[PDB]
């Protein structure tokens, strides 16, 4: 219910409002009207393979660039624009990075246990006629949603 | 900008009329069947009801007659809890369907609910014994209700769909048909034979109920 | 009852005649007339405490009740006699029914809640915001009679759900769902309130992100 | 699969233990699921009375209890007990006396 | 290896017995019921049939009457195309349900299909006017079929399950019930009143059909 | 029909055949009996994301 309402708002309304090709983008994404029978399979593909594949490729490029364009450093005693002062990869950096990975996954597991996230059982199945009062997206899309809310209802009506 | 069409204060409006939905055209042509029957006439179907009312304008009985699989599967229920007294009301089928309070088709006394054009409405080719026009006694006890059926199919839906609407008329007599045979009983004139008026149809006092069977 | 009516009148005369004028007619621009509100309206409103109201604002807030069950019944009987209207449900003994209002079906109650109640309250009966200073309150405090009477009489900016609109069986199912959702423990940890995205994002940013940043500050070296 | 054994060939039928009365006259009901990996054994050949499976080409002799006489299968097809109820309709006179699908570790006991 | 269990040359077998399934205890919590009715007796329900046979065992007709909503709906279908001749027949409810070829409850001549223990099988508390012991008539045309209904509810499903099974007996007379009033007609002895035997039930010649209403 | 009967033969039959853990492997893979309602979603994941990765 919650996430489908979010989809109906953003993906459907925003896409279908775009002037020249809005409805054409909407119908081509949803295979027809909003509740088209292919939306979730398409999003599943995009979300398990396509977008994560691109994210993995770009993270590889990012890490390779950081690796071979030696990491920049703050000004300091022995630190200049033509040197890297720190610790070597093997003894210290590798061990501390692995330990940090362990601690980060521990924090994530602790929060997965102790804190409830997205109780879909509480959030009934999507139905266009049903809705709640919260109707928010995750905090990263919350700024887009807030822009939608705040912008002052300015609509233009060209010739027909 | 604002939407081009808004804010029509004038023309207060009118209350919408009662919706009269049109029947579904060939598109949604599907519709419920009104009843299958032989229908050897212009068409009556397997659904036909009627209300037998009294001289005071109040419903006494409610009959139902309709062919189901070539034979009329009928049923009658008393519309009031005190219509018929503790006894047998003699049912009959009158050719004239006008369930008037009192009428006389011929030149003579106009008995109550006597709109029938004769006695029992027999078949077109049958005018002797008590054909489908005749009917027996249906009993209403102190409870005052009537529901019981028989097998009287000298006619069918085609015969019911005759030139004139028929009716079911309940008088206040039983069904005997000269139970006193000529061997022992005698008539007023001494002849051991029965009365033609009694033999043609169930004759009784003032009619109790009458209802047109023309889908009344 | 005669004495119940008398007690209701005495409580009314020294509680609300300043804003629901004597004769139960409403004081123009201070309170509505109570003719036709019925006993259910009085029970819900006074028991939730909204009615000993000491301000005219966007919404009358809930508060501790100013009357005990007997006085609530007295006021309700007085208002019902004066106006005549919906009556609060009661059990076999005569007390306001609490367990009898728990409908057997909970899936049906939840569907009806989502179609009608969640519209403004929440997925699970937490509160919701409204136009100008109003808000749909959390339902976790309300008891089955209070929920049923809230539906029966739209208290304030809340649609009035008649018995014809929501048969008492449907209202009982909705009450069952409300109580079940309120009393049900959060599976998967501490449900941060009942709102997913906002409490979840705050808890991320405060618990997980401060932990990660503090651990990074511990591991690394300031410079 | 319900197969009608010809009356002339009814004398060649050999029956299994506990399945002698399963057949209703000349009607024999054998599971379609092949005893080897569970493909349907639909290819019924009359005048040979051989139930062949297309997946791996295993023949079961329908005349005898449906025992495999060729191909990977090694266990006979389960025979359903059949009869006629009131009104003469065919009904099962019980359940398979053995698990019917393809074999597995916890079987034959 | 060969499977442990195979092959049985001896014990040729036996033909499977006709299957007799049992009502579901698991799927149904109780016992599934058919017709629904008040059934103010040991229990009859909204389903009651009967077959009226002939003196030679031929099926004269097949009646069926059952209570639905406090009023008994009934219907009779002709068992043969020529069971009834081209005339009228009087149907009466007889207390004795034995649809025998010929029997005599009292000490006297045993009329054909006269197993009734008296005249019309009236109610227990009613023995005067023609109570439910009298049924609707059966008028047969050249077609020879029976299908028609009346409103006879002096007895109900509760009264149907009486001490003895009842029956519907159809003789070959019309429905008159002393249609010759005392004003004009006279009796054999000169009295203007009707005959007690005629008033008690529909009296005619030898009975044509008789069928027990005990779910025959 | 073709691919389904092929799956039934190979996957289901040969998995159930395995002596000590065959039936357990079958139930883990299909989430139940052979026509379990998770088989094709699981294969779709394995085929578009996991094995291609
Ligand atoms: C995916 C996301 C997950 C994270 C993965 C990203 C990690 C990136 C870190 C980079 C580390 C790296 O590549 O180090 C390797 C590094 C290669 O570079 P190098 O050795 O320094 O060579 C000289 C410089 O490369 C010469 O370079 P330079 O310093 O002169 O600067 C030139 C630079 C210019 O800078 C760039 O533009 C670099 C950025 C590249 C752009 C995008 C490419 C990466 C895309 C990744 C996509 C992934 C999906 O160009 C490059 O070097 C490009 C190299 C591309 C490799 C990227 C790897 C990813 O050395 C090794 O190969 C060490 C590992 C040895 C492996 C063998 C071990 C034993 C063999 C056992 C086999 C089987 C055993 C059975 C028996
Ligand atoms: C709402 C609630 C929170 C929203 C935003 C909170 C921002 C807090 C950031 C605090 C970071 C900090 O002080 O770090 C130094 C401090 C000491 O480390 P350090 O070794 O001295 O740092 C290296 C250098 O000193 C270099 O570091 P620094 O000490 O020279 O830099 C100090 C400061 C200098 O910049 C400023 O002075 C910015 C002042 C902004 C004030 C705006 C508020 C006005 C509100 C009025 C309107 C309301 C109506 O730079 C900032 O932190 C820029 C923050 C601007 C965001 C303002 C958001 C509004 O960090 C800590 O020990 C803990 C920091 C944990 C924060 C993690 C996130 C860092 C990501 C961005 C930070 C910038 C890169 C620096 C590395
Ligand atoms: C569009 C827009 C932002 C409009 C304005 C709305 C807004 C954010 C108003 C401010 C909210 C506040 C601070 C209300 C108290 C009244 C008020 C304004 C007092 C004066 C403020 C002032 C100058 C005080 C002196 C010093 C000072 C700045 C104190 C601030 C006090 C506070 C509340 C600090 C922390 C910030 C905070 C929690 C803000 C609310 C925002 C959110 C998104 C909370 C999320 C959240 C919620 C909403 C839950 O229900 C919940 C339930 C169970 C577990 C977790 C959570 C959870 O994390
Ligand atoms: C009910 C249920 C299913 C529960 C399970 C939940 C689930 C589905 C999944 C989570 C389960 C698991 C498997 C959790 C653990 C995840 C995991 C692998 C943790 C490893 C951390 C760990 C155990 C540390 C032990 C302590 C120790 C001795 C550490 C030193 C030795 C180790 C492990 C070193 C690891 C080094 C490491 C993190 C390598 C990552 C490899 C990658 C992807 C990139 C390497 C890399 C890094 C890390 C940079 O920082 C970097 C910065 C700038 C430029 C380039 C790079 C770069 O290339
Ligand atoms: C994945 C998909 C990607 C897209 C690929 C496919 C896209 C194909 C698009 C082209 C297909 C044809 C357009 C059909 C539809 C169409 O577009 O409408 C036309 C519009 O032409 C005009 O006059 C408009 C110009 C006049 C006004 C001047 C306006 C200036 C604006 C545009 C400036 C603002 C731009 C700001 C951009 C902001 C971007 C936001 C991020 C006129 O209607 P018509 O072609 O006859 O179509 C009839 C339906 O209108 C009719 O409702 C229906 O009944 C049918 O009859 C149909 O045939
Ligand atoms: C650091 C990692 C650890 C994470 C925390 C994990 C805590 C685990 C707790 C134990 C296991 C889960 C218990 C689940 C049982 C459970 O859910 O816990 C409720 C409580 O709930 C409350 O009130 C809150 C009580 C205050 C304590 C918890 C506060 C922790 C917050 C601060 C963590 C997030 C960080 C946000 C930072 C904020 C600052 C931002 C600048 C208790 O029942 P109740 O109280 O009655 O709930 C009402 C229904 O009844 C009633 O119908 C319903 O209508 C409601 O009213 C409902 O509240
Ligand atoms: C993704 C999944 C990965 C697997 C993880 C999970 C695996 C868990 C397996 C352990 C669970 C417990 C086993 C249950 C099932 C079980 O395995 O059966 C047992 C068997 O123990 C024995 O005696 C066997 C030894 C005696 C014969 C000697 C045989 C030597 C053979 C093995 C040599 C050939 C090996 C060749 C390998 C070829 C490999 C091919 C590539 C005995 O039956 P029981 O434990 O009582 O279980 C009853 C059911 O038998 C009962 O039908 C049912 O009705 C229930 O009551 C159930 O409880
Ligand atoms: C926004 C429309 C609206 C809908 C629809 C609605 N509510 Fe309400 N509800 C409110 C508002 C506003 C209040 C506060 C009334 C007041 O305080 O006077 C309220 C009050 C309540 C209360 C009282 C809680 C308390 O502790 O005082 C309960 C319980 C409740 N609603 C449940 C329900 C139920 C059950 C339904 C049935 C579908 C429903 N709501 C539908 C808006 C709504
Ligand atoms: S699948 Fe049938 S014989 Fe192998």
């Amino acid at each position: 219910l919650l996430s489908g309402t979010g989809i109906r708002a953003a993906l459907s309304g925003i896409t279908m409002g775009i002037p020249v090709i809005g409805t054409w983008m909407h119908w081509a994404l949803f295979g027809g009207d909003f509740p088209g029978e292919i939306l979730i399979p398409r999003l599943y593909a995009l979300h398990i393979l396509l977008i994560p594949g691109i994210i993995l490729a770009l993270i590889g490029a990012h890490l390779a660039l950081v690796w071979f364009q030696k990491h920049t450093q703050f000004p300091g005693p022995g630190r200049t624009e033509t040197n890297v002062v720190g610790v070597r990869v093997m003894p210290v950096f590798a061990v501390k990075s692995g330990a940090f990975f362990a601690m980060i996954t521990g924090v994530l597991g602790l929060m997965g246990g102790l804190l409830t996230i997205n109780p879909i059982w509480n959030l009934g199945p999507y139905k266009p006629s049903q809705v709640s009062a919260g109707s928010q997206p995750d905090f990263y899309m919350m700024w887009t949603d807030g822009l939608i809310r705040l912008w002052p209802a300015w609509e233009f009506y060209p010739f027909g | 900008c604002s939407p081009p069409g808004e804010t029509a204060s004038s023309e207060p409006g009118t209350t919408p009329a009662i919706w009269t939905g049109s029947p579904s055209p060939a598109a949604p042509s599907g519709e419920d069947h009104g009843g299958g029957h032989g229908a050897g006439a212009a068409g009556a179907g397997e659904t036909l009801t009627a209300e037998l009312k009294t001289a005071d304008g109040t419903s006494v009985a409610t009959a139902d007659f309709q062919f189901a699989d070539g034979f009329a599967t009928v049923t009658i229920e008393t519309t009031t809890p005190g219509r018929l007294t503790p006894g047998f009301h003699g049912v009959h089928i009158h050719s004239v369907g006008k369930c008037e309070a009192n009428s006389v088709a011929p030149t003579g006394g106009a008995p109550g609910d006597f709109n029938s054009a004769g006695g029992h409405f027999q078949v077109s080719g049958h005018s002797g014994h008590p054909a489908s026009g005749d009917l027996s006694s249906l009993q209403v006890r102190a409870d005052g209700s009537g529901k019981l059926v028989t097998t009287t199919d000298a006619f069918t839906a085609e015969d019911l769909l005759d030139g004139a609407k028929t009716a079911i008329i309940i008088h206040e007599k039983a069904d005997n048909f000269a139970n006193i045979p000529p061997e022992r009983y005698q008539q007023v004139n001494g002849a051991p034979g029965p009365d033609q008026t009694t033999m043609a149809t169930g004759d009784a006092g003032s009619r109790v109920a009458c209802g047109v069977i023309s889908a009344g | 009852q005669s004495a119940l009516l008398r007690t209701g009148k005495q409580l009314f005369e020294t509680s609300c005649v300043s804003c629901h004028g004597a004769n139960l007619q409403g004081v123009p621009d201070r309170g509505p007339s109570l003719i036709g509100t019925g006993e259910a309206a009085v029970y819900f409103q006074v028991s939730t405490g909204r009615m000993p109201a000491m301000r005219g604002e966007a919404q009358a807030p809930s508060k501790p009740p100013h009357f005990d069950e007997s006085q609530i019944d007295a006021l309700g009987a007085y208002v019902q006699a004066n106006g005549g209207g919906p009556t609060v449900p009661r059990d076999d003994h005569g007390a306001v029914a609490q367990e009898s209002l728990i409908g057997g079906d909970v899936a049906r109650g939840g569907d009806l809640f989502r179609l009608n109640c969640a519209s403004c309250h929440n997925f699970t009966g937490k509160g919701g915001a409204l136009s100008s200073g109003k808000y749909a309150p959390d339902l976790g405090d309300a008891n089955p009679a209070q929920i049923y009477t809230a539906m029966l009489t739209g208290p304030q900016n809340m649609p009035k759900f008649s018995d014809r609109q929501l048969t008492p069986d449907e209202k009982r199912d909705i009450v069952a769902y409300v109580r079940e959702s309120a009393e049900t423990p959060s599976y998967g940890g501490y449900g941060l309130g009942g709102f997913g995205p906002a409490p979840e994002g705050m808890a991320m940013w405060i618990i997980g992100m401060v932990a990660a940043i503090g651990v990074a500050m511990w591991i690394g070296s300031r410079a | 699969m319900l197969i009608r054994i010809k009356p002339a060939d009814m004398h060649r039928v050999i029956k299994r233990k506990g399945q002698e009365s399963f057949n209703f006259g000349e009607l024999f009901a054998y599971t379609k699921v092949c005893s080897h990996l569970g493909c349907p054994s639909s290819l019924y050949e009359q005048q040979t009375y051989r139930i062949l499976c297309p997946c791996h080409q295993s023949q079961f002799d329908a005349l005898e209890f449906a025992k495999p006489i060729f191909g990977p299968a090694a266990r006979a097809l389960a025979q359903l007990p059949i009869t006629i109820d009131e009104d003469g309709y065919l009904v099962a006179n019980g359940d398979f006396v053995e698990p019917v699908g393809p074999a597995f570790w916890e079987r034959k006991s």
